[PDB]
RNA sequence: UUGUGGCAGCCAAGCGUUCAUAGCGACGUUGCUUUUUGAUCCUUCGAUGUCGGCUCUUCCUAUCAUUGCGAAGCAGAAUUCACCAAGUGUUGGAUUGUUCACCCACCAAUAGGGAACGUGAGCUGGGUUUAGACCGUCGUGAGACAGGUUAGUUUUACCCUACUGAUGACAGUGUCGCGAUAGUAAUUCAACCUAGUACGAGAGGAACCGUUGAUUCACACAAUUGGUCAUCGCGCUUGGUUGAAAAGCCAGUGGCGCGAAGCUACCGUGUGCCGGAUUAUGACUGAACGCCUCUAAGUCAGAAUCCAAGCUAGCAUGCGACG
RNA sequence: GGUGAACAGCCUCUGGCCAAUGGAACAAUGUAGGCAAGGGAAGUCGGCAAAACGGAUCCGUAACUUCGGGAAAAGGAUUG
């Protein structure tokens, strides 16, 4: 599948919301696939599906747990040609358990490791880099 | 070979090296090393640093 | 009184005692099982870790995301000038184990290998083997040496060659006292093995005659020494809260009341590093032989004429002038350390093992500071 | 000791749409266990630091998941009962001092226990458990409270041993070796292919091989990236100071920027292993018993198992070959 | 004396000292003092400890109020 990347975003990290859904701000509460280890916080990286709450935004989206996908991280990570690439901010988009985006558009760049792993986000993406 | 250029200092970047920044406007900045990267984020202007490629063409050095 | 929450144990009990190694040269603790239909080959060398750098290559691995893509990988360079075979040792199977039956040395031994037998060469008389040498100049003496060969052919179950390094050809190593070891001959009969070893006394073995391209090899040696280390770094246990009286960097409980003893399984402070280690399946990316194009760092895609040595030389090593060997990944030991390359004991069958390597670029920019030129003339012509 | 707590048997009236025993099991009855409590008062009152958590290791099996199987009211998928099995794993959080509990979430799974109810010269001190103080009930009162509340000192190792490392004598001195014994380590998941296939009316819906990855752990290493500065390396700068300029110095590292080298991070990179004997179980041959029968004699296949190999040590007051 | 609102802190002159056993080296564990990518209380009984803020000039300042306050509220801009 994908290669392993520097995990940037532990639980309690609060991320920007890059879609036209009305959520402003996602709050990671867990990461899908994390079989834990004593005292180690579950962490996410670009293309990782997470569970999150909405702490700023529309009333109908708040106070509910929902799946999201990380699209941007500030933590540098090593591409497999050698470069260490990173973004200006942390971002993710609201999806279903099957990966379908709740919104319709994405604002800003998208990590290539995410677009190749979620084809519905890939479709809505502006510039995949 | 397929070299690449530093967006800040204007030097050649050889394969397997460099730091690639993505800015909110989707513009890609590729730096040669961490000296360039820290001056960039400190908001220095590579035209005012004497050792840069932009500076040298601007003063015909 | 069960522990509330469980987590795997810190550290491995399989590398105890974590003491200083009793050896500076790495010891081959097992040779590849012999296959009498193979021709007589050798199974190990002594190299010197020169330094590291990185390649960029292109992958062929159908089904992988890296297929038809580039990749960057660290590599280590081991300088491996030819070995010189000075002796032969025979082994015989006994109920207690393997036993040395006899041994024959070459007539001429260099000053370097003879330094190996002294702890102060300079103020000695340098008499080592000065009388065994005379066995080569009298027919009664020649008779013995020839008769010893017959005895090995007659009874040996295993034959090994004694070889020393040409330590003098690495001026960066401020060493004149060569390293000496036994290397087992595999393949052929015992009569074949004895002929192969003796026939080739006083001569040089390149690394080509033993190791090939893209084969997997084990590397043996002693790791870097770090002195006396506490439990947090030596064993990897977690730190205690900030507000602990008498210190954070320890293990809170070293055992229960019963047994009324501290167990060997608990983490303690002590020596860290300078341990013997055998490290498997380090792949060979490139063999560099002095006098051919394969020595320099010019690929089929990059033709810039440059040597393997980075600008300013390998740090804390010097300049690689002789034969060398390019391994994927990292190597036990610091720079300048003698390493033991050993043929794999296993069968290599997996797709990684069979994979063919084609380099596209070798970084020879300086490993001091942030290197930015590949050659000195590139630098000189850039500036003025 | 075992009433009580927990686990397990036997018989079989009934349930299980019909069928005592697939899965259960009433009325009865036999045990085991010693993480409960009760009962007792044997040890300790010239003192064995008294809850919990944190940290770390080890051990048990009454097995939750992981491996191999047997049964079913097992079509498939899922689920249930049982066996061999303790090799590996059993998490992140909200509230509570809590053990316990209970929700949120992930997960293959979030099993159950012991070690002076492991672990205070290991911590912590939230609770409880002195002296201050408030409330409520009780008391004529001093005061009481197995009621609630708030503030309240956590001492010592340099000894012996254990453990971890470090020298070292005992056939002159040195080099190369052998290898008794002791330790030991790898782990689990996912995506694609098989496959919308088997199975099935449909609804649903697998797996082996093959491929590519990832988790937990372990051992190294520093080419790149990141971290680190008193390179006091270069630059700038506040205050002072040497009449000034230049050059510096002081403000315990004056401060800031960049900073090689070394060290170092799942925050970086690499690597992590082949034979044999078998368990459960299914069988072969084949009597006892003209048939039958995995068993009696003789054979077979067989596992996250055990023993090897491999890896670490090897003063084993062991040994070999040479100079 | 200088800086400055300042008997603050910091440097200097008069005057006074360098009296605190020395030498070598720079392991663990300490103690005192720093810095740390991404995240930001998930740690913990509990933000304990640390970090962040901080001078001055201009602007602007809510609830509530015993009308005296709150108030340096909050929130902005500037500074050689
Ligand atoms: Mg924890
Ligand atoms: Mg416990
Ligand atoms: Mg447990
Ligand atoms: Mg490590
Ligand atoms: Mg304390
Ligand atoms: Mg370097
Ligand atoms: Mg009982
Ligand atoms: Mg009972
Ligand atoms: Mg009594
Ligand atoms: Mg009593
Ligand atoms: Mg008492
Ligand atoms: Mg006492
Ligand atoms: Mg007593
Ligand atoms: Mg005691
Ligand atoms: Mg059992
Ligand atoms: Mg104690
Ligand atoms: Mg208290
Ligand atoms: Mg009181
Ligand atoms: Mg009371
Ligand atoms: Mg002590
Ligand atoms: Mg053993
Ligand atoms: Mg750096
Ligand atoms: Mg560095
Ligand atoms: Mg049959
Ligand atoms: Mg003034
Ligand atoms: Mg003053
Ligand atoms: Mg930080
Ligand atoms: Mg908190
Ligand atoms: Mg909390
Ligand atoms: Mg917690
Ligand atoms: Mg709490
Ligand atoms: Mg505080
Ligand atoms: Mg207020």
């Amino acid at each position: 599948n994908k290669f392993r990347m520097s995990l940037g975003l532990p639980v309690a990290a609060t991320v920007n919301c890059a879609d036209n859904t009305g959520a402003k701000n996602l709050y990671i509460i867990s990461v899908k696939g994390i079989k834990g280890r004593l005292n180690r916080l579950p962490s996410a990286c670009v293309g990782d599906m997470v569970m999150a709450t909405v702490k700023k935004g529309k009333p109908d989206l708040r106070k509910k747990v929902m799946p999201a996908v990380i699209v941007r991280q500030r933590k540098p990570w090593r591409r497999k040609d050698g470069v260490f690439m990173y973004f200006e901010d942390n971002a993710g988009v609201i999806v279903n358990p099957k990966g379908e985006m709740k919104g319709s558009a994405i604002t800003g760049p998208i990590g290539k490791e995410c677009a190749d792993l979620w084809p519905r986000i890939a479709s809505a993406a502006n510039a995949i880099v | 070979l397929k070299t690449e250029l530093c967006r800040f200092s204007g030097q050649k970047i050889y394969p397997g090296k460099g730091i690639r920044f993505i800015r909110s406007d989707s513009q890609v900045f590729l730096f040669a090393n961490s000296k360039c990267k820290r001056y960039f984020h400190n908001r220095l202007k590579p035209a005012k640093l004497c050792w840069t490629a932009m500076y040298r063409k601007q003063h015909k050095k | 009184s069960h522990r509330k929450f469980e987590h795997p144990r810190h550290g491995s009990l399989g590398f105890l005692p974590r003491k200083r190694c009793s050896r500076h040269r790495g010891k081959v603790k097992s040779f590849p099982k012999d296959d009498q239909q193979k021709p007589c080959h050798l199974t190990a060398f002594l190299g010197y870790k020169a330094g590291m750098t990185h390649i960029v290559r292109e992958v062929e691995k159908p089904g992988s995301k890296l297929h038809k893509k580039e990749t960057c990988e660290a590599v280590t360079i081991i300088e491996t000038p030819p070995l010189v075979i000075v002796g032969l040792v025979a082994y015989v199977k006994t109920p207690r184990g393997l036993r040395t039956l006899n041994s024959v040395w070459a007539q001429h031994l260099s000053e370097d290998v003879r330094r190996r037998f002294y702890k102060n060469w300079c103020k000695s008389k340098k008499k080592a083997f000065t009388k065994y040498a005379l066995k080569y100049d009298s027919d009664s003496g020649k008779k013995e040496i020839q008769l010893q060969l017959e005895k090995m052919k007659k009874y040996a179950t295993i034959v090994r060659v004694i070889a020393h390094t040409q330590i003098r050809k690495m001026k960066g190593l401020k060493q004149k006292k060569a390293h000496l070891m036994e290397i087992q001959i595999n393949g052929g009969t015992i009569a074949d093995k004895v002929d192969y070893g003796y026939k080739f006394f006083e001569k040089e073995v390149p690394v080509e005659a033993v190791f090939q391209k893209d084969e997997m090899v084990d590397i043996i040696g002693v790791t870097k020494g770090k002195g006396y280390e506490g439990v947090v770094t030596r064993w990897g246990v977690t730190r205690l809260p900030r507000k602990t009286h008498r210190g954070l960097r320890k293990v809170a409980c070293i055992g229960a009341w019963h047994p009324a003893r501290v167990s060997y399984t608990v983490a303690r402070a002590g020596q860290n590093g300078y341990h013997h280690r055998t490290e498997m399946n380090k792949k060979i990316y490139k063999m560099g032989k002095s006098g051919q194009e394969s020595h320099e760092a010019c690929t089929e895609f990059d033709r810039t004429e440059k040597d393997i040595t980075p600008m300013g030389g390998f740090p804390h090593y010097g300049v690689v002038k002789g034969d060398y060997l390019m391994i994927k990944g990292c190597c036990v030991g610091p720079k300048k350390r003698v390493v033991t390359l050993r043929q794999s004991l296993l069968k290599q069958t997996s797709r990684l093992a069979l994979e063919e390597i084609k380099l596209k670029f070798i970084d020879t920019s300086s490993k001091f500071g942030h290197g930015r030129f590949q050659t000195t003339d590139e630098k000189q012509k850039f500036y003025g």
